[PDB]
């Protein structure tokens, strides 16, 4: 029974009433304005105003992408198209090229690098692998672009994002890793080296001041003085473990006014004020509290053995055998023009890990703790840092409440 | 033959050009200038008569009549392409209501012929163009800073950080120093060119108990700038005073926990099965997280308060003051998840309420 229009019109998406029952609808006015204002004339431009204007489509190169094959999860399909996100607009061709052709704008992205070698991107499965065998290739011998070409089954008929995860991870399979632990090395043992060297120097130049800062052995031994005159005859000892150090705050004097660990800072500077030095001295220990050192060593233990594994695929296996390079490939004339230096510094590191290990080891076996107990090994520094500023603190405590024991001295 | 427009609207500062670009084609600031309409930037060489408006307070929208007024000027203007003939990728902050995703929506069906448009999540977008499609972002421009877990480009919702001290927060902390400094800077103009001692300078020593000490023990830490006026100006113990408020939100009262404290219990917030990776990838997102020297001096904090045998990777782009656009221009140049799209068909059937579905 309603009147209406000839061309679409802008809808007005609305929340209906359903029930009608005691409202305001029921009662049909709605109806009444129906027609009236159809025929007072109204409508007929309400109409010409609203009219809906038609709606444009396009896209469509990208979008039938969609309608190819596809063996790749949305996921991984996805995360290709986020780090290959450069090269966009390049097809699936040229992009390849630029990537074997190791450009100097791929080499310097390490996002795109990195992405190209991430486990979870290279290995391919069986169960994988079959779905690409009818597209994929050999490039055995192979020594130019035309050659090979047993498409037999086409590629075409994939995702873009499929493609290349072929051309790639597939048909370059046998030396994709190596050839990535390549070219990363490459693009990374410099910086790679500057940050662990220095690394090793924040431990090697900490691990120092305490070889040397008769200093702070005095503190301990004026400790160890305190503690035997205090401790009872069989407690007497010549010498103790960090072990006690956290435990020097809750002996409290009497009046709970005093931290041991106060009179022992207090004891220093004013009898030996020449002590406090320690304090100043031992900070580049602090500068290195929550370093793994036991992960030190083995990210060195890491580059070097990692070059010298480039290494070894250079010559016995992998990247050898310039054959199976799809002809572009340039990765070679990208390796060995850095293989050598890099190779030195890999044997660099070494020797100076070496050197640091085996002095660190030896400062530790000093206050007993054995360089064989993971523990230790590592939870060392903490102690001292721990020591130094439960004491830096009692020192201010200290240092401070001395300030009060003036003025309620004067006034 | 086909394009795509992405627009991210921001507190600050709106950013929006193209599809598969390098960044925006156009930038200005979400300001609307209307009488006791003229938006964007010849909206400061209009002060006075026309009182201001800034269409989105901390990532939200709170003025529709205006909002509307930059998306059009974006357009026709810094642009000069007219809706209809382009999909349009909206931006949005992490829990924007879902009232406004609608009334956001409504906005472009209706008021300009957009055939399609999809919005996104501010974070998010962000960690795309890091490659990565997981773990902890901070986006934190001008008028708020969100810290949003994220897995697998899906964010986790009860553990999202939403702290509002921020862009012009800091560029307001700056103002009050430099005359306690006595300076020229309280009036207006003598703000604008202002903030921009922040961005152009400012930047982040690694501690101040270690740093306050090269002025205040030294004097080799100023710098100049020339002002409009000619009259230059030196700035000494400043770069890096107030961006100290994120560590340090206490600065202006800020009674707030700190923006590398809340990457760390935020992340707490998430499961613990995904947390390697969350600090094993730090993103970080525009504006306030790009002064100089705030990358590692992220990094430091963090890896403090973090455990002694975590990986803590920490993340901060070409210029992540485009992080969420740049990704906002991928997700979507990136063609094939073109199955994510709202025609405006789709929307007059259902309306509104399929912006969400
Ligand atoms: N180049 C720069 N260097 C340092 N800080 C900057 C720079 N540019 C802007 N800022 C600061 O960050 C703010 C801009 O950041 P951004 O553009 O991401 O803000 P936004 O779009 O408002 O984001 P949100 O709405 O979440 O706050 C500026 O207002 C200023 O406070
Ligand atoms: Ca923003």
């Amino acid at each position: 029974k309603y009147p209406r229009p000839h061309k679409k019109l802008k809808q007005l998406h609305w929340e209906k009433l359903d029930c009608t029952d005691n409202s305001i609808w029921g009662t049909g006015k709605a109806e009444k304005f129906a027609d009236d204002l159809y025929e007072k004339g109204v409508l007929a431009d309400l109409e010409k105003a609203f009219a809906a204007r038609e709606i444009k489509s396009l896209a469509s190169k990208r979008k039938e992408d969609l309608q190819k094959i596809t063996f790749l999860s949305r996921d991984i399909s996805q995360q290709f198209g986020i780090n290959l996100h450069m090269y966009s607009s390049l097809s699936v061709a040229d992009l390849v090229k630029k990537i074997l052709n190791c450009d100097r704008d791929f080499l310097q992205t390490p996002s795109v690098v990195e992405f190209l070698s991430k486990s979870e991107i290279i290995e391919v499965s069986v169960n994988l692998a079959r779905n690409y065998a009818p597209y994929s290739t050999d490039w055995e011998g192979v020594r130019n672009l035309e050659d090979a070409k047993p498409p037999e089954k086409d590629p075409n008929d994939l995702q873009r994002a499929d493609q290349i995860y072929l051309q790639l991870m597939v048909n370059l399979e046998s030396y994709w890793g190596s050839r990535m632990r390549a070219l990363t090395v490459v693009t990374s043992y410099e910086r790679e080296y500057n940050e662990l060297l220095a690394k090793l120097r924040k431990v090697d130049k900490a691990v120092s001041a305490l070889q040397e800062s008769d200093n702070l052995r005095n503190v301990f031994n004026v400790i160890l003085a305190v503690g035997n005159f205090m401790n009872d005859t069989s407690k007497q000892a010549q010498g103790f473990k960090l072990s006690t150090l956290q435990r020097l705050t809750f002996i409290k004097d009497t009046t709970n006014s005093m931290t041991f660990l106060n009179y022992v800072e207090k004891i220093v500077r004013l009898n030996y004020p020449s002590f406090n030095d320690f304090l100043s001295e031992l900070e580049p220990v602090l500068d290195v509290v929550k370093v793994s050192i036991e992960q030190l060593v083995n990210d060195c233990k890491d580059f070097s053995q990692s070059i010298v594994n480039v290494e070894r695929s250079v010559e016995i296996g992998n990247l050898s055998d310039s054959s199976k390079f799809h002809p572009l490939d340039k990765v070679l004339i990208k390796t060995l023009p850095v293989l050598p230096e890099a190779r030195k510094k890999g044997d660099l590191l070494e020797d100076e890990v070496k050197l640091t290990i085996m002095e660190f080891e030896s400062l530790m076996h000093t206050y007993g703790e054995d360089s064989g107990d993971k523990f230790a090994k590592i939870s060392f520094f903490k102690k001292f840092a721990d020591f130094i500023n439960e004491y830096k603190k009692a020192q201010a405590q200290n240092l401070a409440a001395e300030e009060e024991e003036r003025l309620y001295i004067k006034h | 033959e086909t394009t795509a427009l992405v627009c991210d609207n921001g507190s600050g500062l709106v950013k929006a050009g193209f599809a598969g670009d390098d960044a925006p084609r156009a930038v200005f600031p979400s300001i609307v200038g209307r009488p006791r309409s003229y938006v964007g930037d010849e909206a400061q060489s209009k002060r006075g008569i026309l009182t201001l408006k800034y269409p989105i307070e901390h990532g939200i929208i709170t003025n529709w009549d205006d909002m509307e007024k930059i998306w059009h000027h974006t357009f026709y203007n810094e642009l000069r392409v007219a809706p209809e003939e382009h999909p349009t990728l909206l931006t949005e902050a992490p829990l924007n209501p879902k009232a406004n995703r609608e009334k956001m929506t409504q906005i472009m069906f209706e008021t300009f012929n957009v055939p399609a448009m999809y919005v996104a999540i501010q974070a998010v977008l962000s960690l795309y163009a890091s490659g990565r499609t997981t773990g902890i972002v901070l986006d934190s421009g001008d008028g708020v800073t969100h810290n949003v877990p994220i897995y697998e480009g899906y964010a986790l919702p009860h553990a999202i950080m939403r702290l509002d001290l921020a862009g012009r927060d800091l560029t307001d902390y700056l103002m009050k120093i430099l005359t306690e400094r006595g300076y020229s800077f309280v009036t207006t103009a003598e703000r604008e060119i202002v903030r921009d001692i922040k961005e152009k300078l400012c930047y982040v020593a690694l501690d101040f108990e270690n740093e306050m000490a090269t002025a205040a023990s030294s004097s080799s830490l100023e710098k100049s700038y020339e002002l409009p006026d000619g009259q230059v100006i030196t700035i000494g113990n400043e770069r890096f005073r107030c961006p100290e408020t994120l560590f340090q939100p206490s600065f202006i009262g800020m009674e707030s926990a700190g923006i590398h404290e809340t990457t760390y219990n935020s992340i707490m917030k998430c499961d613990i099965d995904i947390r390697k990776d969350l600090y094993a990838n730090n993103v970080m997102s525009g504006g306030t997280t790009m002064y100089p020297g705030i990358a590692d001096r992220m990094q430091k904090e963090i890896t403090a308060l973090a455990p002694s045998t975590m990986k803590i990777k920490i993340i901060a782009p070409p210029e992540r003051k485009y992080s969420v656009w740049i990704g906002g221009s991928i997700l979507a140049s990136l063609s094939t998840f073109q199955q994510m799209w709202i025609t405006k068909q789709e929307y007059d059937e259902a309306g509104p309420s399929i912006v969400h579905r």
